[PDB]
Parts: C-alpha cells; structure tokens; sequence
RNA sequence: UCGAGGAGGG
DNA sequence: AAGTAGT
DNA sequence: ACTACTTGCCCCCTCAT
C-alpha cells in the first residue's frame, strides 16, 4: 500500500522452471535448523531457528527483519534446509523413471543414437513432450547402452560411438523407490537417488534438450531435491487464539518432521552407520519430504496428524473447486456486494433495481473532488452516514483515511480537490444484478438503482425471464461499479436495453408477461370498449403522452374509445407489423393475426405472439426500429395501461373454471368406454396367438405400443372434447388463449382425464410377482392395472391412480437431479474449452494461440442480435410463376413493363441494350435459384439473414405516401445499376488482395441473393411501386443497417457459443428410439467410443423411392443373420450307416443326394424363422459347406418338406470335435448381412423434392434405419445411393469420409439433440463449437483428455482440471505461458484482452493542442 | 521490431468505432474528466464527467487514439476523429 | 455370383479413374464412364474372368496442370492379379517406377500387401508410392453429401495465403495425412488444402486445413 | 480469529 | 463408477 | 488385456485444537 520508487510494469510472460539448489541456497535468508517453532523460552520471541530467523513477521512490530517492513509488506521471506541426502520430488518419480529408461546408467548417455533411423525421425518433432514421448518409447527396451553400430554406408563394417558397455536395467516402482534388474538368473538392487543424481549430472545437454528439457531453466537434475526451500509464515501463518496459546500451520508441523529425519539421518550419518539402519531412515525423509507436497499418493498410507485426520498436502492447496485456482483465484469473494430477497414491481422501469435504504447507506462509490461536485459532495459529507443521500468515508491525498461515524471534524470537513469521498449508493448510480446459477450473459445485466424501502430488491418483470427468477423466496446479488470507467462499461455494454435482442436465439429474450400478458388480451378484444372518464387515467398514466386525447372510434350516442385504440397511445410512431394467424384474411373475421400502422393497432389481438419473446414481434421490432432505450421504455408503458386497466377490470380463476358441463362428461366416459373396451379386445387378441409382431419387435412390444397408443390417443381425444366445451370466458381459457400460463394439456388432466402414467418409457411393471398391486389378481395387463388414471384431477384419483402418478412424479423428480450435476458440469466443460476465443480486428476467429477457429466468424461475419428469420423468395413455386414475377421482356407486347408502372414505359418498349440489362439481371436471378436449391436441398426458404428488407421497404412505402397509382419515376438503369453497385459496399472484409476479396464475395453470397430476389425490376416497380426517392432511400438504409450488423472485433464469441448452447442444455426435461439430449450431448462431448444407438440410415438408389419390394431386397440384403436365429435344435445321435439312418422321418432324402464318421449331427430349421429370412434351404447348407470344404458331408431336405433337417458327418477318436463343430456353426458362420448390423426396419420418410413443373412436392421414399454400424461395408452394397447415407456415429464419419465431413455430421447431431427438445440456437456457436472440435485435424474431446492437452499456456489448462500435475510438467518442461489467455490474466489480475481490452488507448499530444 | 505499425495508407480494419472501443473511450475520458482534467468542450452546464465525454465524443474533440492490435503484434493506430461512430 | 464380385472391381476401376481425373492428370469423362459391358469386353479372359494385369496404366498431366505444378510428373497405376502382392512383384512395380523414372506410383492391392512388400515403399525417392486397398476404392467418397471441394494449393498459393492472414502453419486448421480425402488427392507434406463448403449463414465459406 | 460434519434454501 | 490413457 | 487413473452454481447449527 505504501508508495515506491520501482517502476511499475505488467506481467508479459510466465517462465517455469525447477529449483537448482544452488539457487534456492542463493535467495535463502535463513539456514532453518531447528523444528522449535518459538523461543524455547516460550518469551514470545522466535528461536533463530524456523520461524523468523530473517523470514518475516508473526506479531505488530517491524519485523521481517530483512525488510523492515511489518505485514500487509514483506511479502514473506524464503529460508532453505541442506537436506542430509537427495531424496525424489514425488510428482516426478513418474518422469525420474522414464528419464532412468532413456539414458544409461554409469554412463551418462542416450541409448538410442542419431545412428538410428526411427530415432533420428522422432528427434525432429518439433514438439517438446511429444518428442520425449516417442524417445521414450524407442529407448524403454534397448538394454545395453550399445558401444557400436551398423553405420548408415554398410552394415558389414559397422561404426563406432562412443558407447557403454553395461547392461540397462529393467527398472519398476516400489513405493517411493525404483528397483531394477539385470541379466542364469537375475539379480535386483534398488538404485538409490545419489545414482540417479549422479547419472543425471552426466547427461549430456543436447541429450535432455532433446528430452524437453532446458539448459538453464530445468535441467533433469533438479528434479531431484538436494535442498529443499522453506516458505515463509505468510504461506503457514500461525493461530492466536488465546494468549499463551498458539496454533501452528499443518505446514509448519510438517517441516517440523522433515528436519527432524534429517537431524537424524545426519547423525546416523556422521556417527557408527549401521547400513540398514540408516538406508530405512532416509526412506523416511523421503517420506515425509514426499507427503509434504503430496500425501495422496496411491497405494499408500496416508500421513495421518495426531488427531488422525491426514496432513493437508500443498498439492491439497491448489486442487479442487475449492482449492487456490479454482476457488482463489478464477473466483473470489468480493467488496461492495450485496443480495437480498427479490420482488416485482409494476412501476419500476425496464432497466431500474429497487434498492433498499439499509443497503444503499452500506455501499459505497468513491467520488472524486471536482468542482462539478464539491457542492454536492460536502452536503453529503454534512448529512454524513446515517442519513440517506449521505458518505461514510473521506480520503484525503495524504491517505489516511477519514470516518465520518467518529472523526471529531465530521462536523466541519472543508473539502479538497482530488480528495476522495465515498458517498452512498444513489439513484441512477449503474450497478450489476445477478441471479445464479449464471448460465447466459443476460443473468447479469447493469440496472438503475432507485433507493427505496422494505428490504427487498425490486425487479420490473420483464426481466425475469432472462434471469430465470420467480418470487417464491430467491435472492440476488448486487456488485456496485467502483471507477468511473467501470460504470461505462456497465452502462454502455451489460445495460438491460442494450441485452433485449439475444445473440442466443437471434430473438428477444425479454417480453410482456403474467398479468400484463393476460389483460393486454382481455383489453384488446374487439367488444372491449373504454369511458372516458377512465381513458383520461390511461392517457395520463403513460409518460411519453404528448397531451392529445385521440378521437374515440365511437362518437355516436356517447364517445367510447376501443382497447386496441388506448393501448396504440404506448406504441411510438414509425412501427409496422404483419402477421396471419392462420384462416386471417384482410378482414380479419376472428380478430386473428396482427396489423399495427404507424404504430396504431388497426386490428388483430394482442397476446403471446405479438408481445412476448416472438421472433419477428413487436419487441423485436421496436428494438431494431426505434433503439434499445426506447423499446425498453415500451415495456414500461404497456405494463403501466395494460396494468391499470387490469386493476379495474380484475381477474381471477375458480374452480368452475375445471367443471367439465355435463353431458360433456358423459361424452367423455363413453370415449375412454370404447378405449377400454379397444384393448380388451386387442387382448384377447394377443391371448390366442392371433396377432402378428412388425419386424424386429417383440409380439409383447408390438402389443404395449398399440395399448399406450389406443390410451393417450383417447386421453387427448376427452382433452379436446373439454377445450372444446370450455366456453370463451373460462379463465383458464382466456389465459391459455393470451399465452400466459396454461397448456391444452392443463385442461385435459385437470379437467378431462390424466392419463397413463409411465417409468422408463413403458407402462407400470411388475414390482411384486405377476402384478402391479396386492389388489390384483396376476397376469392382469389391463389399463387401470398397468397404470392408466382414468379420472380427472377434479374427480380424483384412486388409492391405484394415485400410487402409480405419484410413481410416474418420482421419475420426473429423479431425472432432474440425476441430471442437474451433468448439464451444469457439460456447462463448464463448454465455457473452458471456448473460453479464449473471440473475433480479431480482421474478422478471423481466434484462441489464445492465433489458431484460427473461422476465418470470418459463423462463416458470414454478422452479430447474432442482428438477424432475423426472413424469405428466401426465389426458391420455391412453379418455374412458371418465377417466370411471371421477375422475368421483364421488353421485346414482348405482352411481357414488357406496363407504361402504367413508369413513366419511360412507352419510350423502352424495344430497347434492345436496355433488354441486354434485364436479360442478364433474369439469368442472375435464374443463377441465384440454382445456387440456392444446391445449398437448401430440401426447398426451405425461411432463413436468419441481416437486414430485415420487407420491413426497410414497408417503412420506405409509409414515410413517402406511395400511391398504387402514378407510375414511377425510376428507370431500368436506376434500379438494375442502383443494386449492382449497392452490393460492391456491403463490406465485412476490407484488404486489397484477390483472397480477401474473394472472402468477401464469398461471405457477401447468399445475402446478396436475397437482395437481388426482392429488388428485382419488376417486383420494385409493380409490387412496392417505389419512387427513385423511396428507392435511393431504401438503399441507404440497408447499407447502414448491414454496416451495423457486422461483429465487432472483440465479441467474445467463444464464451457466448457455450453459454448458448449449455444454456438450453439445462431446460431439457427429457427423455426410431434413439439416445436422447442430455446423455446422447454427454456422448457427443465426450467423443463416445462406444456409443448406445448406433443407428445407420440408409438411402437407396435414386430410381427406388417407391419400389417397397427393392427395400424389402435391401433388407435382406444387409440385415445379420446366423444359423441359431433359425436354429431350433441340434441333436447328436449314433447313426453308423451313411447309407441306411436309424431316424425314419430321415428315411426319404437319403436316396436322393445319392470312408465318412458313424456320427450323426443332426439339425432341425424353423419354417417361420426361414421364411421371416425367405427360407432357401440350399444357400443354408450351400453355405454350411463351402464353410468347411471338404472336412464335413453335409446333406439335407428340400425346401418344402414337412421337416426341415440338415444332417452333417466328418470326413477322414474324440468326438468332442463335432461338439466343438456345434457352437462353431451356432455362433461364429454367417448367412447373408452386413457384420454389427442387427435390426433393420423399413419406414417411409417424407421427403420434399422439385417436381418438373418447379414446385416442391412431397415425394416420399422408403428408408432403411438400423441398430449397429458397418458403414466401410454397407455403403459398398448394390442397389443403394452411397451419397446420401447417415450415421449417428460421426466417429465412423470421420474415418471412412474425411475430417471434413465429421464436421459436418457432428453439427448434424448436436443440431438433434438441441431442436428434439424444441428449442432453437442460432448456427454460429454450434458452428464454432463443432470446429473447435475438428481444428487439429481430428475429434478432439470437450474433455481433460482433449482440448486441455492442448498447447495453450500452463496457467489456462491448470484452471481446468488436472491442476497440479499440469504445473509440475510445466516447470520440468520450461514452459513459457504467452499471458495472452484470458485466465492468465484473472490469474495476475490484468486488463485482459478480451472487449474493452483488445486494444491499447493512446493519446496524441497533436490533436491536444489542434483542440486548444 | 516496430515495423509493427501498418502506415496509415495501409489500414484495412473497418472505419467504424466498435462498442467497447466506444464503450472504452467514453470510460477513460470521463475517469481523466473526474481527475480534473482540462475539457475541451463548452460544458453548458453539463457536470456528470460521463455526460462531459459523451459530449466530447458527440463533437469529435476527444484527444485519443485507438491502437488496434493484430494477431502477429502488427497494429493500426486510429483517431476517435477518424471513426465512424453510429452506435 | 462370381459375377456379381466383379462388378465391384469395375466401380473400383471407375473410382480410381475419378481420382486420377481429380488429382490432375489427363483423363477424359468417357474413360471414367467407362460401361458396364466394355470393362469385361477388355480385361476378361475366355472363361470371362477379369485379368488384372491387364488393368494397369499410365497417366500424364493435363495442360493447366503442368502450368499449376510444373513438377507434376508422369503417374503410374498397376493392379495386381495375386490377391497378396508378394515382394516380387512390388520390386518389378518398384524398378519398373525408377527405370521409366517417373513421380507418382499408386499400387492397387486386392486383399494383402505384405508386411515384406511394403518395406519398399520410400525406396525411391524422389519419387512417392501410395498403395490403395480395393475395396476401400469401390465407391468414391468424394461424391458424399458431406464431402465439400477440396482443392490442392500449390506452394506459392500457400505461401500467399500466408502472408495475407499473418500465419505461421501452427495456427493453420490441420489435416490428417491418412485423413480419407487427404489420401484421394495424394495430399503430401505441409501441402495446404482449400476446401469450399457451402453455407447457411452466406451461400459458400472458405476454409483451408494443412497435412498432419 | 482454526476447520470438519450435519441440516436447509432457489 | 464411468470412462479413458497408459503399461 | 489389465491397470492407472481423475472427477463429478450461489446462499443455520454442533463439534472439537
Ligand atoms: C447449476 C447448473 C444447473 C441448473 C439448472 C438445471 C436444470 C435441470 C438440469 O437437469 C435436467 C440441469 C441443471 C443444471
Ligand atoms: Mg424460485
Ligand atoms: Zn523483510
């Protein structure tokens, strides 16, 4: 704290390395040579032995009697032990002994040789541990230190080098001890540690400079401890709790044990040495040295205190999540911090925080003295501490630090300028609001405190969604911005507006919700009528109100104003929205749908769609049009009419609001009547082997999946027949209708039927034998057996109904907390493997390496926020109606530009050149729809693109007054020149080269592609009927908007990709039947080998959608098959006439297939099984033959007799043999299929595909979907499209088609597993994730194993996990940590370069006085 | 080496001020206003020191430079004159 | 039957002539699409049983790809009718390569190539010798779905590439040298290729991946 | 003022 | 225990 | 094929050096 004259720099660069002793003896202030901690004389002073003698302070006096200092300074002062003898640093035996391995022993030398051709390749790598990797596996089994080699000119005469003679020892690990053995019998000694210092000493320094060692930063030698440092008090401070009484650190009782082994190996030493005697005592000073830094060591026993419980280790220290880096330095706890209970409120602002007055006279921002603020400043200083608008603290230049609660002047401060005061937190001060879990960005945003009463935090509900808050008891936290530059950063970066439209989802992710939602419906409907008396309170309740009362839609007997109209008053000028619900028609009959004008609501009603978190919304709208402030004043507005108008008009929900009406109920019994009636026939059914199985599928499956499909179809049927009986004014209703709260399903269970209740996917089991219940008889499969709950919630449930649902609720329960560890550790796997990548200023996606990730960011270069879902218009239709709507024939009387359209209409007509433009603005066109049915196969044209044009065009048609009438003043030239060379501006990359311009048209393609299908000539001229004003316009606006939706250099792209994916990772309430989310992400991320559905979709070849009996040969074709999947039984029997047969039935095809073994084995085939497989008896046995050639005579019956036989004897004393013979054609001989296929079921995907004509037409095709994976074989097969097959195992991807194509299906999967749970996470952050995974050329594992092994620096990979073991490798391997990761820096406590730091401020002293 | 500054002619990073280089100017001048430093900006009555820098911003009389750095260590100096501020 | 397996060797000759085509050299559509009936007119015996030796080929580089790589050399492809290529045969292919003195040599093995055989291998630098199982050839991967252009950069497109993104070849994405791809293009060393995928946020994206 | 164990909250 | 890296 | 492994958000009482 106190001032120094040393300059002050930042850390560039972490250097790691080992200890030479020399070293440690060199910055030794002390020599430490007695375990007494104190005086001896217990005089308060201590000894000059261990603690301070020289090595700092445990009092308050200037002590660390080097640095005269006194703590909070002297940061602690390092001492050494000279160890008696050299002893292993335990967290390198492993390595000591891969070194011992490489080089010989009593000659310090490499085993293998430049002399080598394997070794002189595996010296070259480049790399430092990959290269000892590849030494060390070359040099572990060379045993003789070889003398002399075969040269690299004749193998005759061999070259000399300069070789030991010895033998090498195999070495293995005892202990803490490496013992070896020579080469008749062998011999073993343990190598003692002064060997191996020896050895390592005479280590050439190429030869561990090719180890990956380091001349001068760590040499092999170090890793052994000849002295060993002694840390100062700081590190193992003493306790004080009472006087006379004083607890020592874990650590200093530690080296207390360390010193006394070694007092007495020195005296064993220097005394009469028994060699046993003294050779077991260092094996206990290398047991304690070892337990010092590690006593979790395994297969040992641990170091166990006095009390039993284990010394804390210092690898203890650093690992773990509450350990030093993860629970010190990569988190901490913080000043200036606050959290409370949260509560809502209808009347803050969007972006406010209530704040309580106890909390806002506790925190506390420094202001500094300027004369903008002295006045103010010395009143709070007056008002002092316990009033609010008050100050605790003032600091003045000196220091010393002044406290208003005592300070004799509090009364009469005389401010200066430059002193600091600390006043309260006040109103509009910026401050961070959190919830926690963190997952999002959007669950911290910076708020505006508004200091108020109750002790509760207030939030505006809008943000709680994004939060994740309710009011059923949370708290929040509270971290108030202490610089001036720090609340900028809140204010202009992590400000609530500013977070409204999410990157996450390319949507908003805050709407009108609750109560607001429900009354803005109910305001909204068309028989919703306003007095004025209560008009004039709804006008004046909106701040923004410009004072003009608008014209009530009834004038007539009295004036009354319309819902729709009041709530228009809140929606600023300047906004248009279009959207068809469904059967909407300009005239809207159902109210449906929404039109708004200028911002006035001309009619649709307002709910969920419009006003919620909606993609293309009113929201989302306003946020784009208008600006983050003033959306976030929207919300503000609507929840202050929708709100008030609520208030007086109430609302509520009963129990009526569940009752069912009547015949309605008896309607409803008679449908679940039939149900139940359905599946006691299907019973039946099963009971007399009537049924038949679908392939692959058990005839119990078959029938379980028809019952539960016969159950919940008329569990839903009875929900309908009630929604539908519910009149408009049930509440329940009405706030399923507004989108608030409430699903169809709601109204079925609670009012209808709740329906099967399931565990593990199937009905309820068997728990007790045969039965379900003791209150059933066995083998009862029944409905309201197996656990169907036939009654609704309001008629309730039986002792039965409600065992089975509270089963069923058990599930629920147990899946989320089986689950929570797994989403939030898959969360911390992302955000730690992405963490340090972020978008360059040249656009390239980069970590901390320079690696490029992407070369422009989500392959087009755009924020997320600015992007929305728009059409593809020249995609789909006939080629006709393409034709109709943008081809322009100026040569064709008929097809020419009307001259109603313009005003050259008359003069073009004929104009050659003028046509040689529109002729080639048609072929661009016509290329456009090429290139996009290539990259959109399947038709889609709804895609996320920049700059929403419908909108920028209907804003150009309102703000210029364009009438469908007078023809344009535009020509040809205008529009066709106008856009071609609107394109040559929309810029993202910016060099002047042919690469990165082709970057750029590259990366400009498919917008360009929209641009051009929806400012084509004829849809401007007949569609929007622009001016060359509107039009000139509508070019300037998408130019800037596209310019503004461009990345900024700086997003830290990495961070968002993870937080948007493992965000909806943690709403999956989950779970062809295939590995659902949650696991099957858990497998993606850990590049599962052996996964649990390895499906393979097969597509056949293209002239076969429709033929099912191609499918069928496919089937065959490809599905497994062995001879017990036909096999009833096998009989050996004793029949010793090859020519006659003991067995009658086998009497007949004796004579037919007309020396051998007396043996008979003797099979018999099942029909249905042989003709599920299509029977052929010949290619059986033919098989069964060409199996074992002439080693077995095999005959067998024809393929229609009433048996089927195959009967087998050997050809020239055991007989075991033929049992053997047995299982040999049971299990190991195939038949006809594909290995590691299983099942293969036949189903009939749709599948939209272009018709002649041009349209798209849904022309399904039948696929074959598969349980196991053979994918090098099954793509070779004939008769299917080897380009168009699938597999869920993208490790197979990656091996039979490339890396790339990995990529591609690893994006595929992730793609599944996040949209089968219904949500949606927009491309580029599973884009990023999936390259990040694909960049080192293979799968790398979101995992310890994978991208943690990476060649980031030591500090970022040990914030991971294997912290310790990754720092000691660093410090034997030298490694040098470039500091440019950003948990370096939060390591060091640095700017990091990330955002706000990915750039330097300069000031210019020639613009300082340009300016003066 | 200091051949790490791309000349001026040679820049082709974007024109456009970027949020958190706004976002960082209008942090820093606001804590140098804060220390009393000069202000080049008539401040017509304005006191808040982060309204003063939105003022100096507003009128281009910030007295600061940009160094943009490269992933090689090659960086582009850039005036708060020179860019485009929309938002 | 018997007839069927050589239908599989026909794809697999189809297949190669794609690769050779892809890789750079001379090659016409009409060899590729070379029909079912034609093959077994040509290298079928009396019997009608496919002789492989027959098989083998050569092939020149094209115009542009002498232009491209002047060093593109000559390319020689032998079959093998043994279904183990004994080391007779590698060091007849082997000094038959040196004695023509050619490039490139691409040895297709039905079954075994022997651990003796391949010992051979780099025996004749500076020429390089790839050795391609048959039935991994029956179907090109290349005309997957998933499989985007790739194309082979010469040294000083690479080198461009380079400078106008400031990057050493450790920050460059990576290929496998036994990557699928890498090995139908004959991907070598350090040689960069360029692969163009189509996209959902623009219509096409750049990358380039670098070998091991 | 040292920590460990248990019970709870969203 | 899961699951993988390494002996 | 067997063994060596690491590792699984934020926020009161009781006990005993
Ligand atoms: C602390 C991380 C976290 C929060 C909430 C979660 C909700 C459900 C599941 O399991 C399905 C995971 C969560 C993880
Ligand atoms: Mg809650
Ligand atoms: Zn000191």
């Amino acid at each position: 704290q106190q001032y120094s004259s040393a300059p002050l720099r930042t850390v560039k660069e972490v250097q790691f390395g080992l200890f030479s002793p020399e070293e440690v003896r060199a910055i030794s202030v002390a020599k430490i040579r007695f375990p007494e901690t104190m005086d001896e004389t217990q005089t308060r002073a201590k000894i000059g032995g261990l603690n301070d003698p020289r090595l700092g302070s445990i009092d308050r006096n200037l002590k660390c009697q080097t640095c005269q200092e006194g703590m909070n300074e002297c940061p602690g002062h390092f001492g050494h032990i000279d160890l008696a003898k050299p002893v292993f640093h335990v967290g390198f035996i492993a390595k000591i002994k891969k070194v011992c391995e490489c080089v010989c022993m009593h000659c310090g030398k490499l085993l293998l040789d430049e002399h080598n051709e394997l070794m002189r390749q595996a010296l070259a790598i480049k790399d430092s541990k990959k290269r000892f990797a590849a030494i060390w596996t070359l040099c572990k089994t060379k045993m003789v230190c070889e003398t002399d080699v075969p040269s690299e000119d004749d193998p005759t005469q061999l070259v000399s080098r300069g070789g030991c003679g010895n033998t090498q020892p195999t070495i293995r690990k005892d202990g803490l001890k490496l013992v070896g053995s020579w080469k008749d019998e062998p011999e073993l000694r343990v190598l003692s540690t002064e060997e191996i210092l020896n050895i390592f000493k005479h280590i050439s320094v190429k030869d561990f400079t090719s180890l990956g060692f380091n001349e001068v930063f760590s040499r092999p030698e170090w890793m052994i401890l000849t002295c060993l440092p002694v840390p100062p008090p700081p590190v193992r401070p003493s306790i004080s709790f009472n006087e006379s009484q004083r607890g020592e650190d874990d650590l200093t009782f530690k080296l207390a044990d360390i010193l006394k082994a070694n007092i007495s190996l020195e005296t064993l030493e220097h005394n009469g040495a028994p060699h046993h005697a003294i050779e077991e005592a260092e094996s206990l000073l290398q047991f304690h040295v070892a337990t010092y830094m590690d006593n979790d060591i395994a297969g040992q026993p641990q170091a166990l205190q006095k009390s039993g419980r284990p010394v804390k280790s210092i690898r203890a220290r650093l690992k773990g999540k509450e350990g030093r880096i993860r629970g010190n330095l990569m988190g901490k706890r913080v000043d200036f911090s606050a959290r409370t209970v949260i509560s809502g409120d209808p009347n803050l602002e969007l972006d406010q925080v209530g704040v309580p007055k106890s909390i806002a006279k506790t925190l506390t921002y420094p202001e500094v003295v300027t004369p903008y603020n002295i006045d103010r400043l010395t009143q709070l200083v007056r008002n002092g501490p316990n009033e609010h608008p008050g100050a605790k603290y003032v600091i003045r230049d000196s220091g010393d630090r002044i406290d208003l609660r005592y300070s004799k002047r509090a009364g009469d401060i005389q401010l200066q300028y430059g002193w600091k005061v600390e006043r309260h937190i006040m109103d509009n001060d910026p401050v961070l609001f959190n919830r926690q879990p963190s997952l999002h960005k959007m669950s911290m945003m910076a708020h505006r405190v508004k200091v108020i009463p109750y002790s509760t935090f207030r939030l505006n509900l809008s943000v709680t969604s994004p939060y994740n808050a309710d009011f059923d008891g949370d708290e929040m936290n509270l971290h108030v911005p202490q610089s001036e530059e720090t609340r900028a950063e809140l204010s202009q970066l992590c400000a609530v507006p500013l977070q409204i439209v999410s990157p996450q989802s390319n949507k908003p992710c805050m709407g009108i919700v609750q109560d607001t939602l429900c009354g803005i419906r109910k305001l909204t409907l068309r028989d919703t009528f306003i007095e004025l008396d209560q008009v004039l309170n709804m006008l004046y309740w909106v701040p923004d109100w410009d004072g003009v009362i608008p014209t009530p839609a009834i004038i007539k007997p009295k004036p009354l104003w319309s819902g729709k109209q009041i709530l228009s008053v809140a929606i600023p000028n300047g906004i248009h929205l279009q959207r068809f619900d469904e059967g909407t028609t300009l005239l809207s009959p159902k109210d449906n749908g929404m039109l708004i004008i200028d911002g006035q609501i001309i009619f649709g009603v307002v709910e969920k769609k419009t006003v919620g978190s909606s993609n293309g919304g009113l929201i989302h709208v306003v946020t784009r049009e208008k600006g983050p402030q003033v959306c976030a004043k929207l919300f503000g507005n609507i929840q202050k009419v929708v709100n008030f108008w609520l208030l007086h008009n109430g609302f509520s929900t009963g129990i009526g609001d569940t009752i069912a009406d009547g015949p309605t109920m008896r309607e409803i019994t008679e449908t679940i009547a039939e149900a139940k009636k359905k599946v006691l026939d299907v019973t039946k059914e099963a009971q007399a082997n009537l049924l038949t199985a679908k392939h692959g599928m058990t005839l119990r499956e078959s029938f379980e999946d028809n019952v539960v499909r016969f159950l919940n179809e008329a569990r839903d049927k009875a929900g309908r027949l009630a929604e539908v009986n519910l009149k408009d004014l049930n509440n329940v209703k009405q706030m399923v209708m507004a989108g608030s709260k409430g699903s169809f399903i709601n109204i079925a269970q609670m009012s209808a039927c709740v329906g099967q209740q399931s565990v593990e996917g199937k009905r309820i089991a068997f728990g007790f034998v045969d039965r379900t219940l003791p209150h059933f008889s066995k083998d009862d499969y029944s409905p309201e057996s197996k656990g169907f709950v036939e009654n609704s919630y309001l008629r309730g449930l039986t002792p039965q109904e409600f065992f089975f649902h509270a089963m069923g609720g058990r599930e629920g329960l147990i899946d989320t907390a089986v689950k929570t560890a797994e989403t939030g550790y898959i969360q911390r796997r992302l955000v730690k493997a992405l963490e340090d990548i972020m978008v360059h200023y040249d656009n390239t996606t980069r970590n901390s390496l320079g690696n490029v990730i992407q070369f422009i960011y989500g392959e087009d270069g755009m924020d997320a926020a600015h992007i929305e879902k728009q059409s593809l218009d020249t995609i789909g239709g006939s080629d006709a109606a393409f034709e109709k709507r943008y081809r322009v024939d100026l040569l064709n009387t008929d097809h020419t530009l009307d001259p109603s359209l313009l005003e050259s209409g008359s003069e073009i007509l004929g104009d050659l050149k003028l046509q040689v433009l529109l002729d080639e603005e048609y072929k661009q066109l016509v290329k456009d729809r090429k290139f996009l049915r290539e990259v959109f196969v399947d038709g889609e044209a709804n895609w996320p693109l920049p700059v929403n044009i419908r909108r920028i065009i209907q804003n150009a048609q309102q703000t210029f007054h364009i009438d469908h009438t007078k023809p344009s003043d535009l020509t040809i030239k205008d529009i066709v020149l106008g856009v071609k060379d609107l394109q040559e501006n929309l810029l993202v990359l910016r060099g002047k080269n042919e690469i990165i311009q082709n970057a750029q048209r590259d990366a400009v393609t498919l917008f360009c592609c929209l641009l051009r299908s929806r400012l084509a000539t004829r849809r401007v001229l007949q569609e929007y009927r622009l001016t060359k004003q509107a039009f000139d316009w509508v070019l300037s606006n998408i130019e800037a908007q596209f310019l503004r939706s461009v990345v900024h250099p700086g997003e830290m792209v990495g961070v968002l990709a993870a937080q948007s994916i493992g965000e909806p990772a943690t709403q999956m309430t989950l779970n062809k039947k295939v590995t659902s989310g949650v696991p099957r992400l858990k497998e993606i991320l850990n590049v599962a080998k052996n996964m649990k559905t390895p499906s393979l979709t097969v597509y056949l070849e293209p002239g076969h959608a429709a033929d099912q009996e191609q499918a069928k040969l496919i089937r065959s074709a490809i599905e497994h098959t062995t001879l017990k999947s036909v096999t009833i039984a096998s009989e050996i029997y004793y029949d010793p006439d090859p020519r006659s047969t003991v067995i009658p039935e086998d009497e007949e095809i004796i004579q037919l297939h007309f020396q051998q073994s007396p043996w008979l084995l003797r099979l018999e085939l099942d029909r249905a099984a042989m003709n599920d497989k299509d029977l052929t008896m010949g290619q059986v046995g033919e098989r069964i033959k060409q199996t074992f050639k002439n080693d077995l005579f095999v005959i067998w019956s024809e393929d229609n007799d009433e048996k089927l036989i195959i009967r087998c004897r050997v050809v020239r004393e055991e007989d075991h043999m033929l049992k053997k013979i047995e299982n040999t054609m049971l299990e190991n001989i195939t038949l006809r299929g594909v290995e590691n296929i299983e099942r293969v079921v036949m189903m009939k995907y749709d599948r939209k595909v272009p018709s002649p004509t041009g349209e798209y037409v849904k022309e399904p095709e039948w696929v074959l979907e598969t349980d196991g994976v053979n994918l090098s074989e099954v793509m070779t097969v004939p008769g299917i499209d080897p380009t168009r097959i699938y597999t869920n195992s993208f490790i197979d991807i990656m091996e039979v088609l490339g890396i790339e194509a990995g990529r591609a299906a690893l994006y595929k999967e992730v793609y599944n597993v996040i949209a089968s749970d219904g949500s949606y996470v927009n491309y580029r952050h599973m884009a990023l994730l999936v390259d990040v995974m694909t960049t080192q050329g293979g799968l790398t594992s979101v995992t310890r194993h994978g991208f943690n092994r990476s060649n980031t620096g030591a500090l970022m990979r040990c914030s991971f996990e294997e912290t310790v073991e990754i720092l000691f490798e660093a410090g034997a391997s030298a490694e040098l940590d470039d500091c440019r990761g950003v948990s370096e820096n939060v390591i060091l406590g640095q700017m990091a370069p990330i955002g706000t730091g990915a750039f330097d401020v300069m000031i210019d002293e020639e613009s300082l006085v340009k300016y003066m | 080496l200091k051949e790490k500054a791309i000349p001026k002619d040679q820049r082709a990073t974007t024109p456009y001020m970027t949020k958190y280089e706004r976002a960082r100017i209008l942090g820093t001048r606001a804590l140098q206003i804060s220390m009393n430093a000069p202000v080049f900006v008539d401040l017509e009555g304005e006191t808040d020191p982060l309204r003063i820098a939105m003022k100096e911003l507003a009128e281009k009389k910030i007295p600061l430079v940009i160094r943009r750095y490269l992933p090689d260590g090659s960086f582009e100096d850039w005036s708060v004159e020179e860019l485009i501020v929309d938002l | 039957e018997n007839e069927r397996n050589i239908s599989r060797l026909w794809r697999a000759f189809r297949t190669v002539k794609e690769m050779v085509k892809d890789r750079g050299y001379f090659i016409t559509q009409e060899e590729v699409e070379l029909p079912l009936e034609d093959f077994k007119a040509k290298y079928c015996d009396s019997m009608g049983r496919p002789q492989r030796k027959m098989m083998s080929f050569q092939a020149n580089p094209t115009e542009e790809s002498i232009s491209k790589f002047p060093d593109m050399g000559s390319l020689w492809v032998e079959f093998c009718d043994e279904p183990s290529v004994g080391v007779k045969t590698m060091k007849t292919f082997v000094i038959h390569i040196q004695e023509k003195n050619f490039q490139t040599g691409i040895f297709v093995y039905q079954n075994n190539i022997t651990p003796s055989a391949m010992k051979l291998v780099p025996s004749i630098p500076p020429a390089t010798i790839e050795t391609f199982n048959e039935a991994a050839l029956v179907v090109n991967i290349t005309h997957h779905e998933l499989v985007p252009k790739h194309i082979r950069l010469s040294s000083d497109e690479k080198r461009e590439l380079l400078k106008r993104y400031r990057l050493k070849e450790s920050q460059l994405p990576r290929i496998q040298r036994a990557d699928p791809v890498a090995l139908y293009l004959g991907l070598k060393r350090g040689e960069v290729v360029k692969i163009i995928r189509k996209s959902e946020t623009s219509g096409r994206y750049a990358s380039y991946r670098i070998c091991m």
